[PDB]
C-alpha cells in the first residue's frame, strides 16, 4: 500500500520526493529561506532580549494578517459568478428552506388543533 | 549520599535469555553489542521467570489455610 | 528513607509484602468460603427440565385424530 | 504547588455529582448534568499549560 | 558532524551562566521571612439542619413525603391497632 | 420616579462644580446611592403597575431595567477612570456627564408612559452614545462606526415617528396604559402589514437582527469600554423594551407577519454564533455573541407566549450584566496588551490569577450553566420556540453547541496555554479592575437566587 | 531544541535519523527486550550493508525505499518518552513556568521577605544591561559579509563579554517548577 | 503565490501551504512557542483553524481513503449484522409469562368500574 | 442462543412456534376442563406489600414472605435464605411451566402438519 | 440502546486490546463495562444495571489508582511497554491490581460476580438481537483479554523500566485508601446483593452452558490472551494484523471524524458565513 | 519520596560513563570523558545514533535529533543531559 496523501493526512516529509532533491537550485532556495528566517530571527532576538525596553514588540506579521482578514476584504471584492450565486444560496437558501419546514409544521399543527385531534393534554403552559 | 553504582563488570549475558539471542545472532555472525547493558533486566532479583498462575494464585496457600480453619470453627 | 537503587531489585519494606499478601489471601479466603457455603455458581440449584421428555399427555397433545 | 485548589474542585465535583444523583425536578438534574461537565473541563485540563489537556 | 568549535563555546559559556542563575535561585537560610474537633463540624452543622428540618420542612405541607410503610400478612398496624390477616396457606412443601 | 431622575440630573452639576482631583469619587459614590433609591421601585406588593404620575410609569418590565441602568453608571464611571485619566480635566468632566445623561435619558425611556416620549428620549440616547464612541474612540474607524450607528438607527426611527403619530390619529392618544385597555386591532390589510413593520423595524434595528446587525460589531470594536458596556447592557435592550410595549397594539398581524423575522433571527442565531468561532478580535467575538443572544430575544418577543416574554426579560437583564462583564475584562487585557488580538496574550491565569476566575464565571454565564438566570432564560425561550414548531430545537440546538464552543475558546486561548514570552510586561491587576468585575457578577449571583424580580410582565 | 536548524539536510543526517526512528519504532513491535535487542542488531545489518555505496543515485534510492518500507511497517502507537513532544507529560509543568520578568511588579512587601533573593537578582540585571552594548556590537561587528545567514549566534571571544543574546537561554524558567 | 484572483477578498495575502502547526518541528525554539510560528514568518490565512487545539493535518500511518472506507465499512457491517439479528432473534424455549387477575388490569391502573374480558391462564 | 432458533430460522419455520403468539391454538385443546392457575396472594396483600407490578407473579406469595423476613431480621441480611430458595423455586417451577406450555404449543403445531398430510388423504 | 450499548461494548473492548497506555486501557474498560450497563438498561432490567454501577465503581477506581501508584513510583512512565515485573518490585499494588483485574473479569465470588453474571445470563435468556447477544459475550472474553494484557505486560514480565529504581508505596496515603477499596472490592458484591430489595424476578433456570457461559468465556478469554502474550516472547516477528492498527488507533473514528468535522465546520464560518 | 533524588552532575557524569563501559565496541578501560566517539574510540557514524539512544533510555528523555547529531564527546552528553534537566550541582 502506498501512503496516499489527502488534503488531510498529507504526504509526510519522508516519502516526499521533493525532500529527496539535491539539484543545486533547490538547495539554493533551501539555503536562501533560512536566511530570511535567520534574518528575521536576529531581528526578534536582539529586540526582545534588549534591556532597557518597555515598548511592545509588535510582530507586524500578525498585524498584516488581521488587516488582510478584516480590513482588506471589501477593497478586494469583485462580484463574479461563483460568488453571487453562491452568495445567495447561503443567505436565502436555508432561510427559505426552514420557512417551508416551519410553515408546514405550524400549518399541520393548526389544522389538527382546528379539527380537534391534537391532544394538548396536561399542557397548561406555553 | 553520592549514590554508588554496581560494578559494571558484574553484568554478564550468560545465564539470561539474552545469551540464547546472543548465540543465534552469533550464528548469523552479528555480535549483539549492547546486550550487556540489557543484562540487569535478567541479571538478579528480577531473574526469576513469573508465571501467570503465580500472580492469580498469590496468597492462595494461606487463603485456603484460613478457609479450612474457619470451616472447622 | 527508601534508597534509590541502580540496576538492582528495589529493597522492599516489611509492610509492603505483608499488606499485599493480606489483601490477596482474604480475596482467596472469601472466594473459597463462599464457594463452600454457597456453590450455586454452577447449576444454580434448579435443574433445567428436558423439554423433550414431556409425555404427550402432559402437554395436551391430543391423540392424533 | 496548587494542591488545595485541586482538592477544592474534586469536592465541588462530588457536590454536583450527588445533586445529579438525588434530583427530583429535572432542572436540578440539569444543574448536575451541566455542572459535572464544567468541572470536568476544569479538572481534565488541570495542567492548563499543556495544549493536549486543553484539547 | 560534531559541534562547531564556535558553538561549543556559546554552549560552554551560557551553560556556565545558567549554573550561576540556578545557584542564585537557591534560597538562603531565613529567606522566607514571614513578617474532639470532629464533633465540631459534624455536630454544630447537625443541630442547625435539624432545626431546619423539624421546624420548617416538617411544618410546611408536602415537604417530606414518604413511601407508605410496607405491611405484610400477619404484621400489626401500630397506629390503628389492626392485625393484618394471615394469608391463605401455602399448600406446597417441595423445596 | 423623579428620585431616580432628579437626583441623577444633579449629578451633572456635581461633575462640573466638583474639584478636578475629587470629581471621580463624588460622582461614583453618589450614583451608587442613586442605584439604592432605584431599588425602591422593586417594592410591588400587588399586581397593579405603579403609575408614579401622568408621564412617568414603572411596570414589571421597566423596573428590572431602570435599576440596571442606574447600576451601570457607577460601573461605567469606574471602568473608564483609566483611559480618560490622561485627559485635560474638562474632557473628563464631559465624559462623566455624557455617561450621566445616558442613564438619565435611559431611566426615563424605560420609565415612560407615552410611546413618543419613548421615541424622543429613545433616539436622543444616540447623541450621548455617538459622542462617547466618536470623540474618545481609539481606532481610525470610529468616524465610520459612528456613521453606521447613527444612520441604521435613524432610518429605522423616522418610520416609527410616522407610525406613532399615525396611531395617535387612529386611536387618539399614545398613552401605553390606554392603548392597552382600548380596542386597537389591526385589520390585516396590505397597509397594516406595513404599519406593523414600521413600528417593529426601528426596535428590530438597535436590537441587532441578522439582516441589520453590522452596526453593532463595528460600533463596539472602536467604542471606548464605557460606550461598549452601555451599548451591550442598556442600549440594545432599548429595542427589546420597545417591542414589548408597542406590540400591545398591532395585536393580530404579528401572528403571521413575524415568520420573516423569526426565521431571520434563528438562522441568524446560528451564523452569528458560528463566526464568533473564528474571529481574531476578542471585542469582535463578544459583539457577535451579543447579536446571537439577542437574536434569541427577538424570537421570543415575536412568538409572544407568556414564557417567551419573561424568558426574554430574564435573558435581557442577565445577558446585559454578562456581556458588560465580558467587555470590561476584554478592556483590561486590551489596556496592558495594547492590542485587541485574541491570539496574543495567552496564558494569563499564569500571571493574573483572579481575573481568570472572573473570566471563567463570565464565560459560564455566557454559555448556559444551569444555576444561572442566563440558562433559565434560554430554557424558556427554547420551550416556547419548541411550542411554535417542534423543529425549532434543531436551530436553537445548533446555537447551544456553538455557544459552548466560542465561550470556552475565549477562556482557552486568552486565559490558558503557555504564557506569551514577553509582551510588554503585564502589570498586576488594579483593585478597580477587579471590583468593576465583582460589581458585575455579585449582582448576577444575587439575582439568580430569586429570579422572580426580573421575570417579566407575563409572569 | 538548543542548536539551530540547518537549512537543508544532508544525505547522512537523513539516513542516520532513520536509524533512530526505525530502531525506536521497532521497540514498540518488540515489547520484550531479548526479542528486541535481537530483531534490532538485525536492523543495523540492513543499514550496515549498503553503507559504502558510492553511487549517490543508488544511495538516495535505498533511502527513499527505506522510508516507505518504514512508513508501512511503523507502529501506530510508538513508544514516545514521557516528557518529549507528543508525549504524555509534554508541557505538563508549563503552568508553573512563569517567565521571570514578573517578579518586577511584586509589592515592596512581598519582595521584603525573600531578601537575599532580590539582592542577587539585582546583580544579574546589572550584568544584563552592562553588556547589551558590547553584545549587539559584537553581534554586528561579526556580521559575516552579507550572504548565507544562519541562526547560529557567536560565542564571547573576549574576556568579560557575556556570550550574546544570552538573557533568555540563561534565566529560563526552570523545567520542573515544582 | 497570491491566492487565486476570484474576488473573494484574499487580495495579495500569500497562499501558504495548508499544513497545521501540529507537524511544525516540535523541538525547535519557535519564537511564538504555542503557535509554532516564528516572528515575521507569514501567518496562514486559516491559522485560526490549524491551531494546535483545533484541526490537524498530520500525516497518518494509514492512508486517509483506507481509513474512511474501513471505518464506514465496519459501521455498515455492524449495522447490517444487527439487522440480521432483528430478523433472527435469540429466544429461549419459554412460553409467555403469566400475570394474575386480568393481567393486573385494575392494578396496571385499569378502570375499576369496567371489568375486562377475563384473561385466564391454566395449569401446565 | 440455541438449536430451537436453528429450527425456526434455518430449515423451515412452518412447525416452529412464533414467540409472539405462544398460546396460538385453542387453550382448551388437548385438555378436558384444564384447571386454571391459582394465586395464593390477595390483590390487596400485594398492594400492601408494595410489590413491584412485575414482581406480582404467581410467586408473589413466597416473595412477600421473603420480604417479611428481610424487614424482620434486619441487621442480619444473611438469614432469610430459606425464604429465597422458596421464592426462587416457585419461580423455577413457573419457568418450567412456561417451558411446558411452549413445548406443548410446539408439539400441537406439529400435530397440525402431521394431520394435514394425514387428513390430506389423496382421495 | 440495547443495540448501541452492544456496539460500544465490543467497539471499545477491541480498541482496548492493542492500546499500549495503561491509563488508556483502563478507560476503554470503563466504557466497555458501561456498554454492558447500557445493554441491561436496553433489555429493560433497570435494578441490576444500577447494581453494576455500584460494583463497577469499586474495581475500576482500584485499577486506576493502582496504575496511579505504578506511574508515580516509576519516573511518570504511562506506557505498559516500558513497565514490567511490578509483581516482585511492588507486591502491594500488584496484589491490588490482580484483585481488581479478576473483579473486572467477573471472578466467581467477588463483587463483579454478584452483579455481572446476572446481566450476562439475562442476555442469554431474553429475546434479543442475535448480533447483540454474540458481541456482548465475546466483549466479555475480550474484557478478560485486555485484563490479561495489563497484568502480563505491567506485572508478570522481565522489568523494562528505566535502570535507576526508586519505588516507594509505603506512604500511608497510598496504601490506606488502596487497602480500604480492596476490602470493598473483595466484599461489596456480597453485601450489596443480599441487602438490596428483591427486584426483577431473575430467571435462575438455564441450560448449564448458558448458566456457566460467563465463567467459561472469561476463562478462555484469558487462556487465549495468555497464549498471545506467551507467543510474543519468541524471537520471531509477528507484529500485528492489518485490522490490528485499525484497533490501535481507536477504530479510526478519532482519525477521521475529528479532522473532518472540526475542519468543515470552521471553514464554513470563516470562508462562507462570516466573510461571504 | 516518590520522586527520585535529583540528579547531581557527578552522578549523571558517572552514569553516562558507565553505560558506555557496557558497550562492547568501546573499550571499558579507555572510555574517558573528552574521548570523542568518532575520532578516538573508533565508533562509526551509526554507532553514535545508538550510544545516544542508550542514554535516552538510561535517563528517560529524548535528545532531539539536531541536538543529538552532536553528542560526540562522552562529556557533551553529560552537560547536555544535565542542562536539559536543570542540574546546577
Ligand atoms: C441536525 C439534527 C437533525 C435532527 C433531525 C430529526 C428529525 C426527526 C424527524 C423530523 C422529520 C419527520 C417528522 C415527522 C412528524 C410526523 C409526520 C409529519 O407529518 O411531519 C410533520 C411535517 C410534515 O412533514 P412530512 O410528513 O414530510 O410532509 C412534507 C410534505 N411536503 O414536517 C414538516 O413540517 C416538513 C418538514 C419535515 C422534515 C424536516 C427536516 C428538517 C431537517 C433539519 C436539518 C438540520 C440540519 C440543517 C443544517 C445545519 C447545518 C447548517
Ligand atoms: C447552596 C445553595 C443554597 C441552598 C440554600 C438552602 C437553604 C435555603 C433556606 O430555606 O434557608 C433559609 C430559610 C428561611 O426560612 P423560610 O425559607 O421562610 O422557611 C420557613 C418554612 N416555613 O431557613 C431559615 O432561615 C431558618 C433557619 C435555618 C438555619 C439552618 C438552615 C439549613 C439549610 C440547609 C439547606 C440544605 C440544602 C441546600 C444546600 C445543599
Ligand atoms: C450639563 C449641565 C451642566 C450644568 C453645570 C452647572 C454648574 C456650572 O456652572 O457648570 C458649568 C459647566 C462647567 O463650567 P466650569 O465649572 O467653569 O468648568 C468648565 C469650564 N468650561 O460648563 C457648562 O456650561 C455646562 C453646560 C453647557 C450648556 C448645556 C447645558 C445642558
Ligand atoms: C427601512 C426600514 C423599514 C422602513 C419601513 C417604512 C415603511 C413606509 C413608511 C411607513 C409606512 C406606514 O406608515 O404604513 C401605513 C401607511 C398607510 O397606512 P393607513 O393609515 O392604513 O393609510 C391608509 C388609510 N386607508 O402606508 C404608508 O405610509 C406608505 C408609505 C409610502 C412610502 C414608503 C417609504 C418610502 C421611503 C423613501
Ligand atoms: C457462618 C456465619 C458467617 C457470618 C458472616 C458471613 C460473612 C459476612 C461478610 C460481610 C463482610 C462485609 C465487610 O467486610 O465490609 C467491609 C467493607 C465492604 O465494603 P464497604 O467499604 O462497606 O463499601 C460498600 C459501601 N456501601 O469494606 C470496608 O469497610 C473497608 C474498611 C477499611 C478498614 C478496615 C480495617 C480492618 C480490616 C479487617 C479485615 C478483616
Ligand atoms: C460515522 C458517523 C457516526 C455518527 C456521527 C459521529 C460523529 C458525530 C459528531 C461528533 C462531534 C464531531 C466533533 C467532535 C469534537 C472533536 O472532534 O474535537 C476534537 C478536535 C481535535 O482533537 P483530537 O485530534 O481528537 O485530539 C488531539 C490529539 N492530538 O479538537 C478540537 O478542538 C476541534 C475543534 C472543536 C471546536 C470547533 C468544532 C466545531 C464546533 C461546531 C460544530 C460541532 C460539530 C457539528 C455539530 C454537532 C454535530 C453532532
Ligand atoms: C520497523 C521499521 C521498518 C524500517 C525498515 C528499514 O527502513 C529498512 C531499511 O532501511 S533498508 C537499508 C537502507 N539503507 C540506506 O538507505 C543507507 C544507504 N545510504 C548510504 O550508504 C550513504 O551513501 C552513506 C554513505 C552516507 C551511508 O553512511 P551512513 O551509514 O549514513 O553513515
Amino acid at each position: 500500500s502506498k501512503y496516499k496523501p489527502a488534503p488531510l493526512a498529507t504526504l509526510p516529509s519522508t516519502l516526499d520526493p521533493a525532500e529527496y532533491d539535491v539539484s543545486p537550485e533547490t538547495r539554493r532556495a533551501q539555503v536562501e529561506r533560512l536566511s530570511i528566517r535567520a534574518r528575521l530571527k536576529r531581528e526578534y532576538l536582539l529586540q526582545y532580549n534588549d534591556p532597557k525596553r518597555v515598548s511592545h514588540i509588535e510582530d507586524p506579521a500578525l498585524i498584516r494578517w488581521t488587516y488582510a482578514r478584516s480590513a482588506n476584504i471589501y477593497p478586494n471584492f469583485r462580484p463574479t459568478p461563483k460568488n453571487s450565486l453562491l452568495g445567495a444560496v447561503a443567505g436565502f437558501g436555508p432561510l427559505i428552506f426552514w420557512y417551508y419546514v416551519f410553515k408546514t409544521d405550524r400549518d399541520r399543527k393548526e389544522r389538527l388543533i382546528q379539527e380537534g385531534k391534537l391532544d394538548r393534554k396536561f399542557n397548561i403552559s406555553y | 549520599g553520592k549514590m554508588e553504582l554496581p560494578d559494571y563488570r558484574q553484568w554478564k549475558i550468560e545465564g539470561t535469555p539474552l545469551e540464547t539471542v546472543q548465540k543465534k545472532l552469533a550464528a548469523r555472525g552479528l555480535r549483539d553489542p549492547w546486550a550487556r547493558n540489557e543484562a540487569w533486566r535478567y541479571m538478579g532479583g528480577f531473574a526469576g521467570n513469573i508465571t501467570f498462575p503465580s500472580v492469580i494464585l498469590k496468597g492462595f496457600k494461606w487463603g485456603f489455610a484460613a478457609f479450612v480453619v474457619a470451616l472447622g470453627a | 528513607h527508601i534508597q534509590p537503587r541502580y540496576r538492582e531489585f528495589p529493597q522492599l519494606t516489611r509492610s509492603q509484602v505483608i499488606q499485599g499478601e493480606f489483601l490477596s489471601s482474604l480475596m482467596w479466603f472469601w472466594i473459597l468460603w463462599r464457594f463452600w457455603h454457597d456453590s450455586d455458581a454452577v447449576l444454580g440449584h434448579f435443574s433445567y427440565p428436558d423439554p423433550s421428555q414431556w409425555t404427550d399427555e402432559e402437554l395436551g397433545i391430543p391423540p392424533d385424530d | 504547588p496548587n494542591i488545595n485548589r485541586f482538592i477544592k474542585y474534586l469536592t465541588l465535583f462530588l457536590i454536583t455529582m450527588l445533586i445529579l444523583t438525588s434530583a427530583n425536578n429535572m432542572f436540578q438534574l440539569f444543574i448536575g448534568w451541566e455542572g459535572v461537565g464544567i468541572m470536568s473541563f476544569l479538572l481534565i485540563g488541570w495542567w492548563y499549560g499543556r495544549t493536549d489537556a486543553n484539547t | 558532524s560534531g559541534y562547531t568549535p564556535d558553538e561549543k563555546l556559546r554552549l560552554q559559556q551560557l551553560r556556565e551562566l545558567r549554573r550561576r542563575w540556578l545557584k542564585d535561585q537557591e534560597l538562603s537560610p531565613r529567606e522566607p521571612v514571614l513578617p474532639l474537633f470532629a464533633v465540631s463540624h459534624v455536630l454544630i452543622p447537625m443541630w442547625f439542619v435539624h432545626y431546619y428540618v423539624k421546624y420548617h420542612m416538617a411544618t410546611k405541607p408536602y415537604t417530606i413525603v414518604s413511601s407508605k410503610p410496607r405491611i405484610f400478612p400477619g404484621d400489626t398496624i401500630l397506629e390503628t391497632g389492626e392485625v393484618i390477616p394471615p394469608m391463605r396457606d401455602f399448600p406446597d412443601q417441595h423445596h | 420616579m423623579l428620585k431616580i431622575i432628579l437626583p441623577s440630573l444633579m449629578l451633572l452639576p456635581l461633575t462640573w462644580l466638583s474639584s478636578p482631583k475629587k470629581t471621580w469619587t463624588n460622582v461614583t459614590s453618589y450614583s451608587f446611592l442613586i442605584s439604592l433609591t432605584s431599588l425602591t421601585l422593586l417594592w410591588q406588593t400587588d399586581e397593579n403597575y405603579k403609575n408614579f404620575s401622568n408621564m412617568f410609569s414603572s411596570d414589571p418590565l421597566s423596573t428590572p431595567l431602570i435599576i440596571l441602568t442606574a447600576w451601570l453608571l457607577p460601573l461605567m464611571l469606574m471602568a473608564s477612570q483609566n483611559h480618560l485619566k490622561k485627559d485635560n480635566n474638562v474632557l473628563q468632566k464631559l465624559y462623566i456627564s455624557m455617561l450621566i445623561s445616558l442613564q438619565i435619558l435611559l431611566i426615563m425611556t424605560f420609565s415612560a408612559t407615552e410611546l413618543i416620549m419613548f421615541y424622543i428620549l429613545f433616539e436622543a440616547t444616540l447623541i450621548p452614545t455617538l459622542i462617547i464612541i466618536t470623540r474618545w474612540g481609539n481606532q481610525t474607524e470610529r468616524l465610520n462606526a459612528g456613521i453606521y450607528f447613527l444612520f441604521y438607527t435613524l432610518i429605522g426611527s423616522i418610520p416609527l415617528l410616522i407610525a406613532l403619530i399615525l396611531i395617535q390619529n387612529h386611536v387618539g392618544t399614545l398613552n401605553l396604559m390606554i392603548l392597552s385597555f382600548t380596542t386597537h386591532t389591526l385589520d390585516a390589510s396590505w397597509s397594516n402589514n406595513l404599519l406593523w413593520l414600521a413600528c417593529m423595524m426601528a426596535f428590530l434595528i438597535k436590537m441587532p437582527l441578522y439582516g441589520v446587525h453590522l452596526w453593532l460589531p463595528k460600533a463596539h470594536v472602536e467604542a471606548p469600554i464605557a460606550g461598549s458596556m452601555i451599548l451591550a447592557a442598556i442600549l440594545l435592550k432599548l429595542g427589546s423594551y420597545g417591542m414589548i410595549r408597542i406590540s400591545i397594539i398591532l395585536d393580530p398581524l404579528t401572528k403571521y407577519m413575524a415568520y420573516p423575522f423569526i426565521l431571520l433571527s434563528l438562522w441568524g442565531m446560528i451564523m452569528t454564533s458560528s463566526i464568533c468561532l473564528r474571529q481574531t478580535d476578542l471585542k469582535s467575538l463578544i459583539a457577535y455573541s451579543s447579536v446571537s443572544h439577542m437574536a434569541l430575544v427577538i424570537a421570543s418577543i415575536m412568538i409572544q407566549t407568556p414564557w417567551s416574554f419573561m424568558g426574554a426579560t430574564m435573558l435581557m437583564i442577565a445577558h446585559g450584566l454578562t456581556s458588560s462583564l465580558l467587555f470590561c475584562l476584554a478592556n483590561s487585557n486590551y489596556e496592558r496588551i495594547h492590542s485587541r488580538t485574541m491570539i496574543m496574550a495567552r496564558g494569563l491565569q499564569m500571571v493574573f490569577p483572579l481575573m481568570a476566575t472572573w473570566w471563567l464565571m463570565a464565560s459560564l454565564a455566557n454559555l448556559a450553566l444551569p444555576p444561572s438566570i442566563n440558562l433559565m432564560g434560554e430554557l424558556f425561550i427554547t420551550m416556547s420556540l419548541f411550542s411554535w414548531s417542534n423543529f425549532t430545537i434543531i436551530l436553537m440546538g445548533i446555537n447551544i453547541i456553538i455557544t459552548g464552543m466560542y465561550s470556552m475558546y475565549m477562556i482557552i486561548t486568552t486565559q490558558r496555554g503557555k504564557l506569551t514570552n514577553h509582551m510588554i510586561n503585564l502589570q498586576p491587576s488594579h483593585t478597580r479592575e477587579l471590583t468593576l468585575m465583582a460589581l458585575h457578577m455579585i449582582p448576577l449571583i444575587l439575582l439568580t437566587t430569586s429570579p422572580k424580580l426580573i421575570t417579566g410582565l407575563t409572569m | 531544541a538548543f542548536c539551530a536548524p540547518p537549512a537543508y539536510l544532508t544525505h547522512q543526517q537523513k539516513v542516520l535519523r532513520l536509524y533512530k526512528r526505525a530502531l525506536r519504532h521497532l521497540e514498540s513491535w518488540c515489547i520484550h527486550r531479548d526479542k528486541y535487542r535481537y530483531f534490532a542488531c538485525l536492523m543495523r545489518a540492513r543499514f550496515e550493508e549498503h553503507k559504502n555505496e558510492k553511487d549517490m543515485m543508488r544511495a538516495t534510492q535505498l533511502l527513499r525505499e527505506a522510508e516507505e518500507e518504514f512508513w508501512q511497517n511503523q507502529h501506530p502507537q510508538p513508544y514516545i518518552f514521557p516528557d518529549s513532544p507528543g508525549g504524555t507529560s509534554f508541557e505538563r509543568y508549563e503552568c508553573y513556568k512563569v517567565p521571570e520578568w514578573c517578579l518586577d511588579y511584586w509589592h515592596p512587601s512581598e519582595k521584603a521577605m525573600y531578601p537575599d533573593y532580590f539582592s542577587k537578582r539585582e546583580q544579574w540585571k546589572k550584568l544584563r544591561m552592562e553588556s547589551w552594548d558590547r553584545e549587539v556590537k559584537q553581534l554586528q561587528e561579526e556580521t559575516s559579509p552579507d550572504g548565507i545567514m544562519t541562526e547560529a549566534l557567536p560565542p564571547a571571544r573576549r574576556e568579560g563579554d557575556l556570550p550574546p543574546l544570552w538573557w533568555h537561554i540563561v534565566t529560563r524558567p526552570r523545567e520542573r517548577p515544582t | 503565490e497570491p491566492y487565486p484572483d476570484d474576488g473573494m477578498g484574499y487580495g495579495d495575502y500569500p497562499m501558504l501551504p495548508n499544513r497545521s502547526q501540529h507537524e511544525r518541528d516540535p523541538w525547535y525554539q519557535w519564537d511564538h512557542s504555542e503557535l509554532r510560528m516564528n516572528w515575521g514568518e507569514p501567518i496562514h490565512w486559516d491559522l485560526d483553524m490549524y491551531i494546535r487545539n483545533r484541526v490537524d493535518t498530520s500525516p497518518t500511518p494509514v492512508s486517509w481513503d483506507v481509513m474512511c472506507k474501513h471505518l464506514f465499512g465496519f459501521v455498515a457491517f455492524m449495522v447490517f449484522m444487527f439487522w440480521v439479528g432483528h430478523v433472527f432473534p435469540s429466544y429461549q424455549p419459554v412460553g409467555p409469562k403469566q400475570y394474575p387477575y386480568n393481567n393486573l388490569y385494575l392494578e396496571r391502573g385499569g378502570d375499576p368500574t369496567k371489568e375486562p374480558e377475563p384473561v385466564v391462564h391454566y395449569d401446565i | 442462543m440455541g438449536a430451537h432458533l436453528t429450527r425456526r430460522y434455518l430449515w423451515d419455520a412452518s412447525v416452529e412456534p412464533d414467540p409472539e403468539k405462544i398460546p396460538s391454538f385453542p387453550p382448551d385443546l388437548g385438555f378436558p376442563e384444564r384447571k386454571e392457575r391459582v394465586m395464593v396472594a390477595t390483590q390487596q396483600e400485594m398492594m400492601d406489600a408494595q410489590l413491584t407490578l412485575q414482581q406480582r407473579d404467581y410467586c408473589a406469595h413466597y416473595l412477600i414472605r421473603l420480604l417479611k423476613c428481610k424487614r424482620d431480621s434486619f441487621p442480619n441480611f444473611l438469614a432469610c435464605k430459606h425464604e429465597q430458595h422458596d421464592w426462587d423455586y416457585c419461580e423455577h417451577l413457573d419457568y418450567v411451566k412456561r417451558m411446558k406450555e411452549f413445548e406443548r404449543e410446539r408439539r400441537l403445531l406439529q400435530r397440525k402438519k402431521r394431520r394435514a398430510l394425514k387428513e390430506a388423504r389423496v382421495a | 440502546m440495547l443495540c448501541l450499548g452492544a456496539l460500544t461494548t465490543l467497539f471499545t473492548a477491541i480498541c482496548a486490546l492493542t492500546q499500549n497506555d495503561i491509563k488508556k486501557i483502563i478507560a476503554f474498560s470503563t466504557s466497555s463495562q458501561l456498554g454492558l450497563m447500557m445493554v441491561t438498561l436496553g433489555m429493560n432490567q433497570p435494578h441490576l444495571a444500577f447494581l453494576h454501577i455500584c460494583t463497577h465503581a469499586f474495581f475500576k477506581a482500584m485499577l486506576f489508582m493502582c496504575s496511579g501508584s505504578i506511574i508515580h513510583s516509576l519516573a511518570d512512565e504511562q506506557d505498559i511497554r516500558k513497565m514490567g515485573n511490578i509483581t516482585k518490585i511492588m507486591p502491594f499494588t500488584s496484589s491490588c491490581l490482580v484483585i481488581g483485574s479478576l473483579a473486572l473479569t467477573g471472578m466467581p465470588f467477588l463483587t463483579g460476580f454478584y452483579s455481572k453474571d446476572l446481566i450476562i445470563e439475562a442476555i442469554n435468556t431474553c429475546n434479543t438481537n442475535a448480533w447483540a447477544l454474540l458481541i456482548t459475550l465475546i466483549a466479555t472474553s475480550m474484557t478478560a483479554m485486555y485484563s490479561m494484557r495489563i497484568i502480563y505486560f505491567v506485572t508478570m514480565t522481565k522489568p523494562r523500566f528505566p535502570p535507576l529504581i526508586s519505588i516507594n508505596e509505603n506512604d500511608p496515603d497510598l496504601m490506606n485508601p488502596i487497602k480500604r477499596l480492596a476490602f470493598g472490592s473483595i466484599f461489596a458484591g456480597f453485601v450489596i446483593s443480599y441487602n438490596i430489595p428483591p427486584t426483577s424476578i431473575p430467571v435462575l433456570t438455564m441450560p448449564w452452558f448458558l448458566k456457566t457461559t460467563a465463567l467459561i468465556i472469561s476463562v478462555l478469554g484469558f487462556l487465549i490472551a495468555l497464549e498471545l502474550n506467551n507467543l510474543t516472547m519468541k524471537l520471531s516477528m509477528n507484529k500485528a494484523n492489518p485490522y490490528s492498527s485499525f484497533s490501535t488507533l481507536l477504530g479510526f473514528f478519532p482519525s477521521i471524524i475529528h479532522r473532518i468535522t472540526p475542519m468543515k465546520s470552521l471553514n464554513l464560518s470563516l470562508k462562507t458565513s462570516l466573510t461571504l | 519520596y516518590s520522586d527520585a533524588p535529583p540528579l547531581t552532575l557527578d552522578g549523571i557524569k558517572d552514569r553516562v560513563l558507565y553505560v558506555l563501559k557496557l558497550y562492547d565496541k568501546i573499550d571499558p578501560e579507555k572510555l574517558s570523558v573528552n574521548s570523542h566517539f568518532m575520532k578516538d574510540l573508533g565508533l562509526d557514524s551509526l554507532d553514535q545514533v545508538e550510544i545516544i539512544m542508550a542514554m535516552e533510555d538510561e535517563f528517560g528523555f529524548e535528545i532531539p535529533d539536531i541536538d543529538a547529531e552532536k553528542l560526540m564527546c562522552p562529556q557533551e552528553i553529560v552537560d547536555y543531559i544535565a542542562d536539559k534537566k536543570d542540574v546546577y550541582e
